[PDB]
């Protein structure tokens, strides 16, 4: 069965810096890739980006590019993500998304996400 | 950039369909896929490439696409399964691109 | 108009226009990977099926009056360009691609596509593997090769193998990201080169064929030349290298018939 590790619920400070890691389970790590979107309450659905497995490189929304970095292991098997100047609206639930190839938009495993 | 959608409350019993409003950039060129999303439950693929559903999906449901219209169909709708959906689209719009996701109206 | 022939080269068969529009990889600006495409029964339904184009704009010819007009040496040419600079493969424009990547030379009778390719020919990584000039010592001539990439100083101090300021690396390849808006998004682009006099057809459009009736007032069809007139049997040598004359009014009054190499007249 596919299995994505969620990190657990944290405590949100303004101007912080957190990670947040997802590992991979069910299916060959580099084979497939993994990408992110987070949730608002009261609002929309609003997507992060995209990282490679097995290449490791990352692409990254314009509309929140530069706050997050992610990079991707082989061993770690999951990808981190860095938050530079936490503003309280920007702290939200996020989730993991697991997909194929970049054509193959449908994400087809879930992550559970971090909420307080 | 989200779809509008409509809102729906459930009849048992009834098939019922949920609708999505986007651009010809959003949803017209880039095909489509739906996720069926429960309170206190995780995400849920529902149909894959616009046009089919993926392995393991009930064959009960079908859904189509007209244009910036995509009816997402469900074989006789229950109440107890009834909650707000939000379509999942590529777009790729001027200097932007990215998935947008339409969150439908609360069920 | 009694009656209405139409001869085209009887041979047939499926032109490699598929395998060209459906290749899995595309060359570079760097360089136009030209490939000859003859002797097959030329078909735009294929091309049609295909992705539907951003931007389909032909000159010297119509895609209407694309299907029944013979032409004689195609030449399809394939690349990637930004979609920023899609518009720059027209002839009479300048830009990054025209004044050093490639040129469409100002007298060009072909059709030039391009369709939306970050669906497959774009990586999240970026696609380094295609690439382009910056810099190049003089404008390049048009349908010119140019394959050699050596390093190329701005400022008076050669180089020498070596690279600083004013001197700067010699070429850029571009990693389209998923992200990038449309304008910056990978196209895929074709172009077509034809040309249609003096030379034998070897490539058509699928019209059939039927006989000829000589001493026959008919509304001819020859390799796409659209004449009425009677047919009468010739005794002028032509040379092989020649196939439809010309009078001194400069319109034609003779025809070699492809199905049977022999010269026909085109008299009134
Ligand atoms: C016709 C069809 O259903 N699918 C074809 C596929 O077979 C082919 O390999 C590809 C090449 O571009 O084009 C599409
Ligand atoms: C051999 C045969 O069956 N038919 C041929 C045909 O293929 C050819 O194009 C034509 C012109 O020479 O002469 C006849």
């Amino acid at each position: 069965q596919v299995l994505l590790v969620q990190s657990g619920a944290e405590v949100k400070k303004p101007g912080a810096s957190v990670k947040v890691s997802c590992k991979a389970s069910g299916y060959t790590f580099t084979n497939n890739h993994l990408n992110w979107l987070r949730q608002a309450p009261g609002q929309g659905r609003e997507w992060m980006g995209i990282i490679d497995p097995r290449s490791g490189g990352s692409s990254l929304a314009q509309k929140f590019q530069g706050r997050v970095t992610m990079t991707s292991v082989t061993s770690t098997n999951t990808v981190y993500m860095e938050m530079v100047s936490l503003k309280s609206e920007d702290t939200a639930v996020y989730y993991c998304a697991r997909g194929g190839s970049k054509w193959y938009e449908g994400f087809d495993n879930w992550g559970q996400g971090t909420l307080v | 950039v989200l779809t509008q959608a409509p809102s729906a409350s459930g009849t048992p019993g009834q098939r019922a369909t949920i609708s999505c409003s986007g651009s010809y950039s959003n949803i017209g060129n880039n095909n489509v896929y739906w996720y069926q999303q429960l309170p206190e439950t995780a995400p849920k693929l529902l149909i894959y490439n616009n046009d089919q559903r993926p392995s393991g999906v009930p064959d009960r449901f079908s859904a189509s696409k007209s244009g910036t219209s995509a009816s997402l169909a469900i074989s006789g709708l229950r109440s107890e399964d009834e909650a707000e959906y939000f379509c999942a689209a590529w777009n790729n719009g001027l200097s932007g691109s990215n998935w947008v996701f339409g969150g439908g109206t609360q069920l | 108009p009694t009656e209405s022939i139409v001869r085209f080269p009887n041979i047939t068969n499926l032109c490699p226009f598929d395998e060209v529009f459906n290749a899995t990889t595309f060359a570079s600006v760097y360089a136009w990977n030209r490939k000859r495409i003859s002797n097959c029964v030329a078909d735009y339904s294929v091309l049609y099926n295909f992705a539907p184009f951003f931007a389909f704009k032909c000159y010297g010819v119509s895609p209407t009056k694309l299907n029944d007009l013979c032409f004689t040496n195609v030449y399809a040419d394939s690349f990637v360009i930004r979609g920023n600079e899609v518009s720059q493969i027209a002839p009479g424009q300048t830009g990054n691609i025209a004044d050093y990547n490639y040129k469409l030379p100002d007298d060009f009778t072909g059709c030039v596509i391009a369709w939306n390719s970050n669906k497959l020919d774009s990586t999240v990584g970026g696609n380094y593997n295609y690439r382009y000039r910056l810099f190049r010592k003089s404008k390049l001539k048009p349908f010119e090769r140019d394959i050699s990439t050596e390093i190329y100083q701005a400022g008076n101090k050669p180089c020498n193998g070596v690279a600083g300021v004013n001197c700067y690396f010699p070429l850029q390849s571009y990693g389209f990201r998923p992200t990038y808006g449309v304008g910056h998004q990978p196209y895929r682009v074709v172009v077509l080169s034809f040309e249609l006099l003096h030379a034998p057809a070897t490539v058509c459009g699928p019209k059939k064929s039927t006989n000829l009736v000589k001493n026959k007032c008919v509304n001819f069809n020859f390799n796409g030349l659209t004449g009425t007139g009677v047919l009468t049997e010739s005794n002028k040598k032509f040379l092989p290298f020649q196939q439809f004359g010309r009078d001194i009014a400069d319109t034609t009054d003779a025809v070699r018939d492809p199905q049977t190499l022999e010269i026909l007249d085109i008299t009134p």
